[PDB]
RNA sequence: GGCGAGAAGGGAAGUGUGUUUCAAAGAA
RNA sequence: AUCCCAGGCUGA
RNA sequence: AAGGGGAUGUUUAGCCGGGAAAAA
């Protein structure tokens, strides 16, 4: 048990070591000074390691911190380079992304024209950073999003659109494939089987949003970032997400066919 | 009697004391709040005073009658006029609960329709559901339509498929013609689909059951037979799509091909297969009348057995389907022109054969326990 | 019977006032003195904001009900003010666009001074209006009192009544309290990038509105 | 309508004097001033294009 | 949860006495005993048992949902039976079934209403900031960050985070429609 | 919201009222 | 002393 | 309709200035 003043004094080292939210929870009382220090740290350095990543959404929900700006900063920090913060299914113990996404179930955002939950902001963040993700990062994010271990109806359509964009991007990257052959070699039988299992979750009964005009009345503000990502992908790189799913499944099945 | 008189006197005295204290200068008024830290030591001066809102709610605790509700309204009006009201979830929920407790459903509906003008937060969804339940209990399911419309239009009340299901069942329960009730339920379901709200399987199951029941009633001799069939097919397709969406959210040559599809299917659902078989039978019968489902029924029976060996949907075998099967199996032989009569007799014999096969499958099915032997036949004979 | 000023009353959200025993500071030795703070009660006048408008409302508990508290939000078009309009709108009216008409103000139609000589003559016979979009909202007395800020710009009305077309023809000020929000006839338009979740479409009407 | 009946033509109305306007039955001072102002405005082409 | 006659006489007889002792009518969890609630809910060991009026509320809510859904199922069953009649033991059973289900539903709804009305007001279980404090602190933190940035005017990840923030920001800007405090512009020395 | 508004005062005051002779600058 | 302020500033 | 009808939900704190009531 640390005094709140000393907790504020050492909060920087606590963050740098990953032992900040535990001390914060163990503090006797939380005053405006400690709250301000925590919020300033969150906004200035939205990067966290260890159990801090899992404690962050719970601590924010307990405190009531729901400002969409801070939520967006935290989610962007989390989703920037996920492979260095979250467990990578492909071959100390980084936590899985499924727990992190499930921890955002009841974390609302405030002061945003269209969004009311942190799930939508996370989806927007992944869509915005979509162009810079590598194949393992894309697969990790997809698996975390669609893992078995309740999203709101309002964000369901955005979630489906993000899944479609992720499928399209992984299809494009795999099709692009020296360095390509090195990546293929890194892709072993275990990784191919894991990718096949991951895609099998979405294999079957494609969402109607995929066939909707979005991937083909102005677009609503809900999917503005998704539209931006789709336009960027189209201009830099038409393949429907259903066709992308079929291509990925066929490629992985062919590789498997050749514990 | 004495206890009731004492509590009523307590309520009236509490209201009068609030009024007198308000009439007194403001420096003697009850504080708006209780104070915050820095302006047990940490707990000292956090909640140590009776706020005006707290006193109002404490007085409301003493109200249990439709007249006491008006004294509660007086307290609320005093708070509004003297500016000691800070609307919040507590105030909204407790006002709704006070109305319901005092048995003022009309006042509850008025609160639902009037809160956006003078209150910060809406009433609780549990209390909205209880209001719907009271409307159903009072023999006025139509009120559910208005209440649900107000909820959906209101932007602060989130959309929940449970409310859609309740509205659909109320529409089916309306004291009107079956066709009209089905049309109202269709309107509600179409609103849900247009907005993009995936409903639970039970609502679409109710819709398809109603449509097929009306279809069978029509074929025994508002919407036509084609309209009913199309409604049932669309509702079933919406059911499958909504089931897929919910799963994601929560994490002849075709006759032969049906066998391959079933063989390569992971684990179908008995009730869904039964409804699909009924739809296929209805489509085939209508096409023949204008001019196989047995496989689906057998697969449904097998799936029911598999489930017995090892979601939010209505479980059972449609009694309308059972009655149609029994009537088809009981096809009496008696029931250019001669050639047409021969063709009709052949079609009736085919239908009788299919009904007999379906009954044989259902006998071994897990649904046999739900059908008492020789009961539908006796009912028809009577 | 004689028409006289209505008795002074205190506004909603305030303690009572003791009052004064004579009308004004000169009574009765200067009968033609008029106080600047005198209540405007004669026809064709708008009562002062937060001084004589929104008086404390009292009714016998027999007639009290929940609808009694929606009076300010149900005030008619000519009387309802910007805050009362905004309170019961999606996101408290924020992100939308608002503009005032002024063609139905009480003075332009009623009173002894309604018809008077004008510098241009009498009326015989598309428009560029002022558009306000709220961004920061905070109600001090719901629904009729709030401290709002937002973007003020020059819009472009047109033939439908009139409908806003280009709310941002010219950029004005990015953060200012609404103009003439105290009272008047306000009209609003939701944003182009509207979400069906927030701006709920009208629920379908019953096919057979049985009695 | 009575004022129009009194004034037989637009020329008479435009060139009428304040004495004639006062002589007109039923015309008040405010009506006379309004008529004078609008007649002058029209003769000067500032009305009805006001 | 209700007031006793002792309090009704001590603090509700007259205005001076009410003003003398009005702080006594602050119903908090410390003034309630949950042993009878636990006994009525059973919750025999190793079950947790009732510890707060909010737990009482949650249990009543669960019971109410179960009873209400049972009532809805019975209602739709009776509707189907009425349809069949339009096309006996069925209605003979349904009369009693509906009667019992309706009585149970009324009891559950009344229990929920009484719980909501009577349960004491909800206060933070610990010593933490309020909504106004949270709002001001967030605004102050953002202002301090902006001031430090203006003062300035492994970091590749920070640059990427800034880029994603810019690409994710809504075009129109922040829309604060439920501010806890009157609008304010917070600043910092940087 | 902004300007103007004394039914145009004879209700006080004798060494007073008023009269006569003077004087009065911001941007220092 | 906390009723109002279309009056302001501050809190690392 | 076993399972979201779930869960989270104390009040921003000071200083100056101006106004009203009570008191003086």
């Amino acid at each position: 048990q640390l005094s709140p003043r000393e907790f504020r004094r050492q909060s920087l080292k606590l963050q740098r070591q990953g032992e900040l939210f535990g001390y914060f929870a163990g503090l006797p009382y939380v005053s405006w000074r400690s709250l301000l220090r925590v919020l300033h740290l969150l906004v200035a350095k939205p990067f966290f390691r260890g159990q801090d990543l899992l404690a962050l959404p719970v601590v924010c929900k307990r405190l009531g911190v729901s400002d969409f700006r801070v939520v967006d900063r935290l989610l962007a920090g989390a989703v920037v380079r996920p492979s260095m913060n979250f467990a990578s299914p492909f071959s100390k113990k980084r936590p899985p992304f499924s727990l992190f996404v499930a921890s955002l179930d009841d974390w609302p955002v405030q002061h945003h024209p269209h969004h009311m939950h942190a799930v939508q902001r996370l989806l927007a963040a992944i869509c915005a950073n979509l162009h810079n993700y590598t194949t393992p990062d894309l697969l990790l994010l997809f698996d975390g999003l669609t893992a078995l271990g309740q999203m709101p109806v309002e964000a369901l359509e955005e979630f489906e659109v993000t899944l479609g964009l992720l499928l399209l991007q992984i299809r494009a990257r795999l099709r692009e494939g020296g360095t390509g052959k090195d990546g293929e070699s890194f892709f072993s039988s275990r990784n191919v089987l894991k990718a096949y299992e991951i895609v099998s979750r979405v294999a079957g009964v494609p969402p109607e949003c995929w066939t909707s005009p979005f991937f083909a009345e102005p677009t609503e503000g809900q999917l503005t970032v998704q539209k931006h990502a789709l336009a960027k992908f189209l201009n830099t790189s038409t393949c429907s997400p259903v066709h992308a799913v079929e291509d990925l499944l066929c490629l992985l099945g062919s590789r498997i066919l050749a514990v | 009697q004495a206890r009731e008189e004492q509590r009523r006197q307590a309520l009236k005295s509490f209201i009068s004391r609030l009024d007198d204290l308000f009439n007194l200068p403001h420096q003697q008024w009850l504080p708006l709040h209780s104070g915050a830290p820095l302006g047990l030591s940490p707990t000292n001066g956090r909640d140590d005073a009776l706020s005006a809102q707290e006193a109002f709610l404490a007085a409301c605790r003493l109200a249990s009658t439709r007249g006491d509700f008006q004294w509660c309204l007086q307290g609320l009006n005093l708070l509004v006029n003297f500016g000691r009201l800070r609307p919040d979830w507590e105030l909204s929920d407790r006002l709704m609960a006070l109305s319901l407790h005092c048995r003022r459903p009309e006042q509850a509906e008025q609160l639902l329709s009037a809160f956006p003008h003078f209150l910060a937060c809406p009433p609780s969804p549990v209390l909205l559901f209880n209001l719907i339940d009271e409307a159903l209990a009072a023999g006025r399911p139509q009120d559910v339509r208005r209440i649900f419309a107000t909820m959906r239009e209101q932007w602060q009340l989130a959309l929940r498929p449970a409310f859609y299901v309740a509205a659909i069942r109320a529409m089916l329960l309306l004291p009107t013609s079956a066709d009209q009730s089905l049309k109202e339920a269709q309107l509600v379901a179409e609103d849900a689909a247009a907005l993009g709200v995936p409903l639970p399987p039970v609502a679409h199951q109710l819709l398809v059951e109603r449509a097929l029941t009306l279809f069978e009633e029509r074929l025994r001799q508002c919407y036509t037979t084609e309209e009913l069939l199309n409604l049932a097919q669309e509702s079933h397709n919406r059911l499958l799509v909504d089931q897929a969406r919910d799963a994601v959210r929560r994490h002849r040559i075709p006759r032969a091909e049906v066998s391959e599809l079933f063989l390569w299917n992971r684990a179908p659902n008995a009730h869904l297969l039964a409804q699909a078989a009924w739809l296929q039978w209805a489509a085939e019968r209508f096409a023949e009348r204008h001019n196989s489902w047995i496989q689906l029924l057998q697969q449904s029976c097998s799936a029911s057995l598999q489930e017995l060996a090892g979601s939010s949907l209505h479980r059972g075998l449609p009694p309308a389907l059972l009655a149609a099967l029994i009537r088809s199996s009981d096809a009496s032989p008696l029931a250019q022109k001669r050639e047409i009569v021969l063709r009709k007799r052949n079609v009736l014999l085919k239908e009788r054969r299919e009904a007999a096969q379906a009954l044989r499958a259902l006998q071994h099915s897990a649904f046999a326990d739900k059908l008492p032997p020789v009961h539908v036949l006796s009912a028809l004979l009577r | 019977e004689k028409e006289v000023p209505p008795p002074l009353k205190s506004g909603i959200g305030e303690p009572k006032k003791t009052g004064y025993k004579f009308p004004h500071v000169f009574f009765p030795y200067k009968s033609r003195y008029r106080s600047p703070h005198r209540q405007r009660w004669w026809p064709g006048s708008a009562p002062r904001f937060l001084l004589h408008s929104h008086p404390k409302r009292w009714a016998p508990r027999r007639d009290l009900s929940f609808a009694f508290f929606a009076f300010h939000g149900l005030k008619p078009f000519a009387e309802k003010n910007l805050y009362e309009l905004m309170h019961s709108l999606p996101l408290r009216g924020a992100s939308s666009f608002f503009w005032r008409e002024a063609d139905s103000d009480p003075w332009k139609h009623l009173g002894r001074k309604a018809n008077r000589l004008q510098a241009r003559g009498v009326r015989t016979q598309g428009r560029k209006q002022l558009v306000f979009s709220p961004r920061e909202i905070y109600y001090k007395r719901r629904p009729f009192h709030a401290l709002v800020f937002g973007r003020l710009s020059v819009g472009q009305l047109g033939a439908s009544s009139r409908v806003l077309k280009h709310p941002e023809i010219i950029r004005g000020l990015s953060r200012v309290a609404p103009p003439q929000a105290s009272l008047g006839g306000w009209k609003w338009r939701p944003p182009k990038d509207a979400s069906r979740w927030i701006f709920r479409p009208k629920f379908p009407l019953p096919f057979r509105p049985e009695l | 309508e009575d004022i129009a009946a009194a004034f037989s033509s637009w020329t008479d109305l435009a060139n009428a004097t304040i004495d004639v306007l006062q002589s007109v039955e039923g015309m008040t001072n405010q009506q006379r001033r309004l008529i004078v102002k609008h007649v002058r405005l029209y003769n000067h082409g500032l009305w009805p294009e006001n | 949860c209700r007031l006793s006659a002792a309090q009704q006489e001590r603090v509700l007889i007259s205005l001076p006495q009410f003003q003398q002792y009005n702080k006594e009518l602050v119903l908090r969890d410390r003034h309630l005993d949950f042993s009878p609630f636990g006994k009525l809910f059973n919750l025999r060991e190793p079950a947790c048992g009732v510890r707060t009026s909010r737990d009482v509320l949650a249990l009543v809510k669960v019971t109410n949902q179960h009873v209400s859904r049972a009532m809805a199922s019975v209602a739709t069953l009776q509707s189907s039976v009425q349809l069949w009649l339009s096309e006996n033991g069925l209605r003979n059973y349904c009369r009693e079934l509906q009667e019992v289900t309706e009585a149970l539903a009324r009891s559950s709804r009344r229990c929920l209403y009484t719980a909501i009305v009577q349960i004491p007001l909800r206060r933070k279980t610990w010593v933490g900031p309020c909504q106004g404090e949270v709002e001001w602190a967030t605004q102050q933190a953002l202002a301090i960050m902006e001031a430090d940035g203006a003062r300035d005017r492994t970091l590749s990840k920070m640059a990427e985070m800034n880029a994603i923030i810019q690409c994710m920001q809504p075009e129109r800007g922040i829309v604060a429609w439920e501010l806890r405090n009157p609008p304010r512009v917070v600043t910092a020395r940087g």
